[PDB]
């Protein structure tokens, strides 16, 4: 079980770790997160209570080093650091918990939900969607765009997702366009899952760490992403049996863990519409359709 | 955009500018089967892709044969639409090549785009305009050499005849969309109004009768007339 040690919290901040929360005040003696599950990447999270304008927070996996927050006056906001010097961390965060300073990871013992949304997300992936390769670490914002937002305006700070376009050459073969348009397998399975993503766990590992980032910072482009790679799923006739059944256990979990009150704008009513009621796989997402039907029947 | 009545003046600028319509593509008869139940028979067709400013015509001829074998053919008449437009294109040199194709139907537009994605330059515009291009099978020399076709085949006509010698090209496209939705409302009074001088013909090279200036200004009047009575004759007024 690893640790993020905080510095202190000298402005008042909403902080999440994962898809748990927590209010802390303005120089309020916080001092950090501990009992963190080691085995997954995690997200840890802030919006400030004077601007609620920018969440931001950053993705890491305490197996890669010793990270800690710290609160920059001059940039003013919340910054992750790797202390290189493994006693001085070890020393810091043991004070800490010896003065009961830290909240816990509030992981029920039953509950797997963090696993099945982060199932397929790696570390390695993350950090080539964002790139910032000092950091073993990755920054994300409410406000950064997508490098195909960028193409429709600064690439340092682009989420470099794979591209999807469904009215393009990549995706529709010359003589082919018809077929290819229609049913989209080509595209997945030629292009994107052989040629691309290389197997179909780099795929789903993307449309999770979209979701992902559209859920808890409202990321738009990633929204946008996270639709494109389910309908470019439902939009083909031929898909491998275990990659159909695994999209319905992942979409279930990010449909179960959507705050209720978030649906009318993380949700696009065609992509979900065509893909349960009209495409190829409408009879393929069982669990996925009885959860969306029961809990947005509205959307639908 | 989408073209309609305030960006009207566009089409007789000197960008080359096409207009497809599809809605001849697919063309059926429903009949009764021994048994009772009801069969299609597909009827050659033809796609209509015209330059508003020029008059020319490109009438490509689909003949039954292409559907033999196909499902879903009221799918496929679009994107086989959208290969042959395609086709014209990829023939013509590129100093003819259209700088926008508008399409009379929005269904078309997918179809359209899919296939141009070669010539991104291309615009593929909707337009709420309600043209009366399915009429064109009302005009007797079209129709003879669309349903005399034995195989695949392009045909071109000027439809303005000679008349861009006498005005000019809004005029002619006004006069033509006329003519086609007087014929699209009462086909047997619009062709009776055309021909009812027997002394006026039709040249071996022209779709339209020889009017002179003013037999054209009583022809028009004729045609909204009928029209105008035709706005009550069905909505009683
Ligand atoms: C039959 C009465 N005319 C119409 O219905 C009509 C339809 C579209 C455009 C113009 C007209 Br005048």
């Amino acid at each position: 079980m690893n640790t993020v040690p905080f510095t202190s919290a000298p402005i008042e901040v909403t902080i999440g770790i994962d898809q748990y929360s927590f209010n802390v005040k303005e120089n309020q003696p916080f001092h950090g997160i501990k009992d963190i599950p080691i085995g997954h990447v995690h997200v840890i999270h802030f919006q400030h209570a004077d601007n609620s304008s920018m969440r931001y927070g950053y993705w890491f996996d305490c197996r890669m080093g010793n990270f800690y927050i710290q609160y920059d006056p001059k940039d003013g906001l919340y910054k992750m650091m790797e202390e290189r010097d493994g006693a001085k961390f070890e020393n810091i965060v043991h004070n800490f918990k010896e003065r009961q300073m830290m909240v816990s990871y509030p992981k029920i013992d039953e509950d797997d939900t963090w696993y099945n949304l982060t199932e397929f997300v790696q570390m390695d992936k993350i950090r080539k969607i964002v790139r910032k390769d000092e950091n073993q670490f990755s920054y994300v914002d409410s406000s950064m765009t997508t490098v195909q937002e960028n193409e429709l305006s600064d690439p340092a700070h682009s989420l470099n997702y794979t591209v999807i376009n469904f009215k393009s050459r990549e995706a529709i073969r010359p003589g082919h366009e018809m077929e290819d348009f229609l049913d989209k397998s080509y595209y997945l399975n030629t292009v994107m899952l052989q040629g691309i993503f290389k197997n179909s766990s780099n795929y789903f590992g993307e449309l999770q760490f979209a979701f992902l980032n559209a859920m808890f910072f409202g990321n738009y482009g990633s929204s946008l992403q996270w639709h494109a790679m389910i309908e470019l799923i439902c939009s083909s006739a031929t898909v491998p049996k275990h990659m159909l059944d695994k999209l319905d256990e992942i979409l279930y979990y990010q449909i179960k863990t959507l705050p209720e009150q978030y649906s009318d704008i993380l949700l696009n009513e065609r992509v979900w519409n065509i893909c349960l009621y009209s495409s190829f796989q409408k009879n393929s997402l069982h669990n996925t359709e009885k959860i969306m039907e029961n809990k947005y029947p509205e959307l639908l | 955009g989408a073209m309609n009545s305030s960006n009207y003046a566009e089409l007789f600028n000197n960008d080359i500018k096409l207009f497809v319509d599809d809605t001849n593509v697919y063309r059926v008869t429903v009949h009764k089967t021994f048994e009772g139940n009801v069969a299609t028979k597909a009827i050659n067709g033809c796609i209509f892709t015209l330059n508003p400013k020029t008059g020319h015509l490109f009438l490509k001829i689909i003949h039954t044969s292409v559907w033999a074998g196909q499902k879903r053919l009221s799918q496929l008449a679009k994107w086989k639409t959208a290969e042959e437009v395609s086709a014209l294109v990829r023939s013509l040199p590129k100093e003819e090549q259209p700088k926008q194709i508008i399409v009379t139907r929005k269904a078309m537009l997918d179809p359209l785009e899919v296939h141009m994605l070669d010539f991104p330059n291309i615009a593929i515009r909707p337009t709420e305009l309600r043209l009366p291009f399915s009429a064109a099978m009302s005009i007797d020399k079209l129709s003879d050499v669309v349903m005399k076709a034995t195989e695949p085949q392009m045909v071109l006509f000027n439809i303005y005849d000679d008349w861009l010698d006498r005005i000019s090209s809004y005029t002619a496209f006004s006069r033509l969309t006329l003519l086609l939705r007087a014929l699209k409302t009462n086909e047997e009074s619009a062709k009776m109004i055309l021909l009812s001088d027997p002394t006026i013909t039709i040249k071996s090279y022209h779709l339209w009768p020889s009017f002179t200036d003013e037999q054209w200004i009583t022809i028009e009047s004729q045609m909204r007339d009928l029209i105008l009575t035709e706005y009550g004759r069905k909505y009683n007024v």
